[PDB]
C-alpha cells in the first residue's frame, strides 16, 4: 500500500525540519537576527 | 555378478553376432563378397562383428549405414546397398540388443538406452564385445576392474537417471547438442560437476515447466542455435521469431526478451543454450515477482557499485514506479 | 505390557483422504527401535490413488503402481510391479466386453501376450443379456469358450420355470443342461455332461459355429446329470447326482440341521448321527457321529474361543469307556492362541506386535526329517508311546514390506537343528528358497508377466492359460517323462472337474484320472487292473466314504462310512471310524509343514488326501487350496493372486501370519 511510502514523507518533515535548524539558523541571512522558532510549528506562522 | 554378464555376452557374441561372407554373398549379392569390403573398409570385424558407430542426431540408423557404404561404393547398386543395410542394421539391432540384455537390468538399467548409456560412458557396444572376447571372462579372475568400473558409473548414472525418469531423446540429443548446453568438454563422463548436474535441473524444469512438446523446444533450439550457427553468424532474422517462440513456450513478452539479449550484449540475439534460456527465465521469473522493465531490473547492478547518484535516483523512481503500478496491479 | 504405545493411526489430506498409513511395530526382543512402519498413499486431483509404495523403495526412488481412468473415473487399465499392466472392459451398462493380462514390462509392452477373453450378447428384442463368451489367443484366433442358451417361454419354459433361462451352458468341460427349475426359482435338474472324452487334455470345449448339432461331437458320454427336490423354506428336499448319489436333510423346529441321510452311489441312504448338541450361538457342544464317540467342546461362550476339546468312546460303548484325547487352548485379549496342550507334550506361540508370527515351539514326531516337498511315511501303527513326538522350537522372520525373510529352528531332541532363506526380488514379489537362486535380482526373472512363476517348484514343467488358469503340469518325473505329468479340466467357475495325471512309466498303469462334480470325487485310476472308486461330500467340514467300482481293497468293505476333526483350522487333524477307533493322527505348523503323521494301519495311506487347514493336498505334500495353491517348504502360496490388492500389496502374501487371526479357507 502507498501506505508503506506514506512514512518517507514524515522523514521528509524531519530532513526539512533539520536544515532549518542545521542550515537556516546559521545560514539565514533572512532573519539572521531573529532566533526563538526553536520548534517546528512556529514558522508555520511565521512564514509558513 | 559381473561373470554372469561375461556368461551371455562371450557366448552369443560367437554365435550369432559374427556376421560372415555369405551373409555378404547371399543370393542377391553378386561379385565382391561385401563381407571383405566391410572387413577392408572397417565396419565388420574379423569375428563377424558390426563396428558400431555412435548415434547422434545429425543422422539416424540407416542414414548412416547407407553413409558408411555410399561414402566410397564397393557397389553402386542401391539395392544390394539397401539389403546390405538391412543385414547390417539387423546384425547390429541385434548386437546392441544382446549387449543390452546381458548388461546386468539389475544395474537398475533401461536395456532400451544401453548404446547411449555406453555412449555417455564414451564406450560403445564393439568396444565392449571387444573387451569381452579379450579374455571371455566369464570368471572372477578375468574379469579386470577397469570393466567393472563402467557398471560403477552405471550405478551412478542410473541412480540419476531414475530420479530423472529420463527420455532416450534428452540424452541422444544432448550428447549431440553439448554445443547447445553450457559446456562441450572432454570427460564429462567423469567430471559429472554441478555445471552439468544444474544443466540438467534447468533442462527438465523448462520441460515440464513449458507450454509446448519437448520436440517444439529442440525445434526452438534448431531455429535459433544452428540457425544461428549456419554461417559464422547467420541468424538476425530469428531473434523476435525465437523470442516469440519462446513466448509461446513461456508466456512473457518477446520484446523484453529481445532488450535482455541485447543488454546481456548477446548477437545475434536468439539466447539459444539452456543456460541461457534459464537465466531469461529467471527474468521472467523476477518479472513474475514484480513485472518491472527488465531493462531497470537489470540496471538495479549499478546501485551497488555507488560511485554515482543520477542512476540510482533513477532507478529509484522506477521503483517507486514499480511500486504504484505494480500495487495498483496487485491491488485494483 | 510392552505392547503399549503400538497404536496405529490415519493421517489426510484437506480434502480427507489418508495420505498415508501408521502404525507403531516393535520386535519384542530389540524393544528399543520401533518402525518407520507408515507408507505413502497419493490421490489425484479426482481424489483417487494414483500411487502408494513399499517404504523400503522410498529413498530408491521408483515407483510402483500405474492406473487409467474415464469420465467418472473409473479405472480402466492399470499396473504393478508385480501385477502387470491389465485390463477388464465394461459396457456403459457395466456389461464386460473383454479381458486382458500378462503384458511386459521399454514401455512398449508387448500385447502379443494379452491372454484375451471377450464376451457376446443377445440383440433386440431380447434385453441383451451374454449368451456366450470367447477366448481370443492374444493376437489370433477366437474361439467360443461358452454359451449361456436362454430359453424361450413355452409352456415347457414354465413348467420348468425355464421361461427366458440359460437352458444350455455350453462351457469349457461340455454343457449344463438346465433342464428343470422350480416355482422357487430352485433348480431341479441339470444334464451336467463333460466332454466327449473329458480326459482328452485337448478338445476344445469350445462351441463354434451354428449349434450342438456339431458340438455332440464335443459333448460327453458321461451324463452326470444331477437333479433336486426342494423344501419351501428352500433347503433342500432331497439331491441326487444322478450317477446315483443322492442326499436328505432335516431341521429342528427352527432351522439348525437336526440330521442328514447320504446315499452312496445306488446304496441305501443312512443317517450321520447319533447324538446332537449345539450351543446357544448354534456352534457345537456335544455331539456322537456313527462314529459312537462321546465328543465335547468347550469354548468361552462370550467368544467360542474353544478352550478344549475331549473325546472318548463312552462307557458303555460298543468298545467301552476310553478316553481318545482332551485338548487345551490359551488365548490373548484380542484372541490370538498363545498355546495349546492335549492329553489321551505342549506347544506355544509368539507374534510381532503386528500380530505378525514369530514363534511356533511344541512338539513333532521324530523320524519324519528336515521338511521337504514331501509327505513322509506315517508312524503305524499310532503310538502309544509318550515321545516320539519330541519337543522342538521353530520360528518366523519377515520383511518390512510384505514378504517372509525365513524358517529358523531347533531340534534339540537330535540335533536335526536348521533354518530355510528366502531369496527375493529387488523391487517385487518374486521370491524363492536361496537355494532355487541365492540371488535377489536374478530371481525376478524367473516369473511372467503376469507374476506366476515360470516354471515349477524346481523348475518342472507347468503351463498358465486363459482364466489365468495352471491348466498342465509335470509334478515330478523320471528323465522328462510324460507318464508322470499331470493337467486339469475346470468349468468357467474353475471348478476343478477332473484331474488327468499319468504315474505309469514302468510302473502300475492305474492313469490317475480322476472326476469331481457335484458332491462327488470319481477317482478313476485305470488301467494294472483299474482301481475306479468314488468319494462323496459326506458334509460340504465333512464326513468322508469311499465306493470301488473296480481296484478293491484288501481286508476292508465297500462303502465304509468315517468321521473327521476338521479343527478350529478346519484341518482334518484325526480321523475316525464307525467304531470309535481312530485311523490316523496327523498335524502340521502353519508353514503347513508336518509336526506329525501317523496312522494305525498302511495302506490307509491311500485314503486320505484333504488334511492341514482343511484343504485337499495336491501329490507332492503341496495342498490345491482351492482356487490358489500352498506350499509347505516355502511356507507360502506357490500362487499369486494380484487380486489381493483389496487386502494387501504381496501377491504372495498368504494369510494374517498367525492364521487363526482368521476364519475361514477357500484357498484362492
Amino acid at each position: 500500500s502507498n501506505s508503506i511510502e506514506a512514512k518517507l514523507q514524515e522523514d521528509l518533515r524531519d530532513a526539512l525540519v533539520d536544515y532549518y535548524l542545521g542550515q537556516i539558523v546559521p545560514n539565514s541571512k533572512d532573519f539572521t537576527n531573529l532566533r526563538s522558532t526553536i520548534k517546528n510549528v512556529d514558522d508555520l506562522y511565521d512564514h509558513l | 555378478n559381473m561373470v554372469t554378464f561375461f556368461k551371455g555376452i562371450a557366448n552369443g557374441l560367437s554365435e550369432n553376432v559374427c556376421l560372415t561372407t555369405d551373409d555378404f554373398q547371399r543370393q542377391e549379392l553378386e561379385g565382391a563378397d561385401w563381407w571383405t569390403l566391410l572387413s577392408t573398409n572397417q565396419v565388420i570385424d574379423d569375428m563377424g562383428l558390426v563396428l558400431d558407430i555412435h548415434p547422434v542426431w545429425g543422422k539416424s540408423d540407416e542414414e548412416m549405414l547407407m553413409e558408411k557404404i555410399q561414402s566410397i561404393g564397393v557397389s553402386n547398386d542401391n539395392n544390394t546397398l539397401s539389403i546390405i543395410v538391412q543385414i547390417l542394421i539387423q546384425a547390429k539391432n541385434a548386437q546392441e540388443n544382446l549387449l543390452s540384455q546381458t548388461i546386468s537390468a539389475e544395474y537398475g538399467v533401461e536395456r532400451s538406452v544401453v548404446p547411449l548409456q555406453l555412449r555417455w560412458l564414451g564406450s560403445n557396444v564393439y568396444s565392449v564385445l571387444n573387451q569381452v572376447l579379450n579374455n571371455t571372462p566369464t570368471d572372477i579372475s578375468s574379469i579386470v576392474p577397469k570393466l567393472s568400473e563402467l557398471t560403477y558409473s552405471l550405478l551412478i548414472y542410473t541412480q540419476l537417471i531414475n530420479s530423472l525418469k529420463l527420455n532416450k531423446e534428452f540424452i541422444f540429443l544432448r550428447l549431440t547438442q553439448p554445443n547447445w548446453l553450457g559446456l562441450t568438454q572432454p570427460k564429462l563422463s567423469t567430471q559429472l560437476s554441478l555445471p552439468e548436474i544444474y544443466l540438467i535441473t534447468c533442462y527438465q524444469d523448462w520441460v515440464v515447466n513449458a507450454n509446448k512438446n519437448e520436440d517444439s523446444i529442440h525445434e526452438y533450439l534448431e531455429f535459433a542455435n544452428i540457425k544461428k550457427t549456419e554461417a559464422e553468424k547467420t541468424l538476425v532474422d530469428n531473434s523476435e521469431k525465437c523470442a516469440e517462440l519462446l513466448a509461446e513456450i513461456l508466456a512473457w513478452d518477446a520484446g523484453e526478451i529481445l532488450k535482455a539479449a541485447s543488454l546481456l550484449g548477446l548477437n545475434p540475439p536468439q539466447a539459444t543454450n539452456v543456460f541461457e534460456i534459464d537465466w531469461i527465465r529467471r527474468l521472467q521469473t523476477l518479472s513474475e515477482k514484480t513485472m518491472i522493465s527488465t531493462e531497470y531490473l537489470w540496471q538495479m547492478g549499478d546501485l551497488t557499485e555507488n560511485s554515482e547518484f543520477s542512476l540510482k535516483e533513477g532507478v529509484g523512481e522506477a521503483v517507486m514506479a514499480a511500486l504504484k503500478a505494480q500495487g495498483d496491479s496487485d491491488n485494483v | 505390557q510392552l505392547f503399549s504405545k503400538t497404536p496405529s493411526v490415519t493421517v489426510f489430506d484437506n480434502r480427507g483422504l489418508s495420505v498415508r498409513d501408521i502404525a507403531y511395530r516393535r520386535h519384542p526382543d530389540t524393544p528399543k527401535v520401533t518402525e518407520e512402519c507408515i507408507t505413502y498413499h497419493q490421490f489425484d486431483f479426482r481424489g483417487f490413488l494414483a500411487q502408494s509404495l513399499d517404504p523400503r523403495l522410498n529413498h530408491k526412488e521408483v515407483t510402483n503402481f500405474s492406473y487409467l481412468t474415464d469420465l467418472n473415473g473409473n479405472i480402466i487399465y492399470t499396473q504393478s510391479v508385480d501385477a502387470g499392466n491389465t485390463l477388464v472392459l465394461n459396457d456403459t451398462e457395466g456389461r464386460s466386453v473383454i479381458a486382458m493380462t500378462n503384458i511386459s514390462r521399454n514401455g512398449k509392452d508387448d500385447l502379443s501376450l494379452a491372454v484375451t477373453r471377450t464376451f457376446q450378447y443377445e440383440n433386440a428384442p431380447l434385453p441383451g443379456r451374454p449368451l456366450s463368451v470367447t477366448e481370443q489367443v492374444n493376437g489370433e484366433n477366437a474361439r467360443i469358450t461358452e454359451h449361456f442358451v436362454y430359453a424361450g417361454n413355452t409352456p415347457q419354459e414354465k413348467n420348468l420355470n425355464l421361461a427366458g433361462q440359460c437352458v444350455s451352458y455350453y462351457d469349457a468341460a461340455g454343457l449344463i443342461q438346465t433342464d428343470s427349475v422350480s416355482l422357487t426359482g430352485k433348480p431341479l435338474s441339470v444334464s451336467r455332461k463333460l466332454l466327449k472324452n473329458l480326459d482328452d487334455t485337448n478338445i476344445l470345449a469350445d462351441w463354434q459355429g451354428n449349434d450342438t448339432s456339431a458340438w455332440n461331437s464335443l459333448l460327453a458320454t458321461e451324463i452326470y446329470t444331477t437333479v433336486t427336490r426342494t423344501d419351501a423354506a428352500g433347503a433342500v428336499l432331497t439331491t441326487i447326482d444322478a450317477v446315483g448319489n443322492q442326499q436328505r436333510v432335516a431341521f429342528d423346529i427352527a432351522g439348525q440341521l437336526s440330521a442328514s441321510w447320504l446315499t452312496l452311489k445306488g446304496g441305501q441312504e443312512q443317517v450321520i448321527i447319533k447324538v446332537l448338541t449345539y450351543s446357544a450361538a448354534g456352534q457345537k457342544l456335544r455331539e456322537e457321529g456313527g462314529n459312537g464317540v462321546v465328543t465335547t467342546y468347550t469354548y468361552e461362550a462370550e467368544t467360542q474361543r474353544l478352550i478344549g476339546i475331549k473325546t472318548e468312546r463312552p462307557n458303555g460303548h460298543a468298545a467301552g469307556a476310553k478316553v481318545l484325547q482332551d485338548l487345551r487352548y490359551e488365548y490373548d485379549p484380542v484372541g490370538n492362541v498363545l498355546s495349546i496342550t492335549n492329553d489321551a507334550p505342549e506347544n506355544a506361540y509368539r507374534y510381532d506386535s503386528l500380530y505378525q508370527l514369530v514363534s511356533a515351539s511344541g512338539r513333532e514326531v521324530a523320524g519324519a526329517g528336515q521338511q521337504g516337498s514331501d509327505l513322509p511315511s506315517p508312524l503305524v501303527p499310532l503310538p502309544s508311546d509318550s515321545s516320539v513326538y519330541t519337543n522342538y522350537t521353530r520360528t518366523y522372520t519377515y520383511d518390512s514390506a510384505g514378504n517372509l525373510m525365513r524358517i529358523r529352528h531347533s531340534a534339540p531332541a537330535t540335533n536335526n537343528n536348521y533354518t530355510l532363506n528366502i531369496t527375493v526380488s529387488e523391487r517385487s514379489n518374486r521370491g524363492v528358497m536361496s537355494s532355487l537362486t541365492e540371488n535377489p535380482a536374478d530371481v525376478d526373472a524367473l516369473f511372467t508377466a503376469s507374476g506366476s512363476q515360470k516354471c515349477l517348484q524346481q523348475g518342472q514343467s507347468l503351463i498358465w492359460t486363459p482364466r489365468g488358469e495352471l491348466r498342465t503340469v509335470l509334478l515330478v518325473a523320471r528323465g522328462e517323462t510324460a507318464d508322470d505329468s499331470e493337467s486339469y479340466r475346470y468349468d468357467g467357475s474353475s471348478q476343478r472337474i477332473l484331474k488327468i495325471s499319468s504315474q505309469q512309466t514302468n510302473h502300475s498303469a492305474r492313469v490317475q484320472r480322476a472326476l469331481y462334480l457335484p458332491g462327488l470325487e470319481w477317482r478313476t485310476m485305470t488301467g494294472a487292473e483299474a482301481e475306479n472308486l468314488q468319494v462323496i461330500c459326506i458334509g460340504e467340514a465333512q464326513v468322508r466314504v469311499l465306493h470301488w467300482e473296480s481296484g478293491k481293497p484288501d481286508g476292508i468293505i465297500n462303502d465304509q462310512i468315517r468321521w473327521s476333526y476338521d479343527n478350529l483350522t478346519c484341518s482334518s487333524g484325526l480321523e475316525v471310524d464307525g467304531d470309535g477307533l481312530v485311523i490316523s493322527m496327523e498335524e502340521y505348523y502353519p508353514y503347513g509343514g508336518t509336526a506329525v503323521w501317523a496312522a494305525r494301519s498302511h495302506i490307509e495311506t491311500a485314503y486320505k488326501t484333504v488334511r492341514y487347514s482343511g484343504k485337499e493336498r495336491d501329490a507332492t505334500g503341496l495342498y490345491y487350496y482351492g482356487f490358489r495353491y500352498y506350499q509347505p517348504w516355502a511356507g507360502r502360496w506357490l500362487s499369486a493372486d494380484p487380486a489381493g490388492t483389496v487386502d494387501g500389496l504381496n501377491l504372495y502374501r498368504m494369510v494374517r501370519n498367525n492364521p487363526l487371526r482368521l476364519t475361514d479357507p477357500d484357498g484362492m
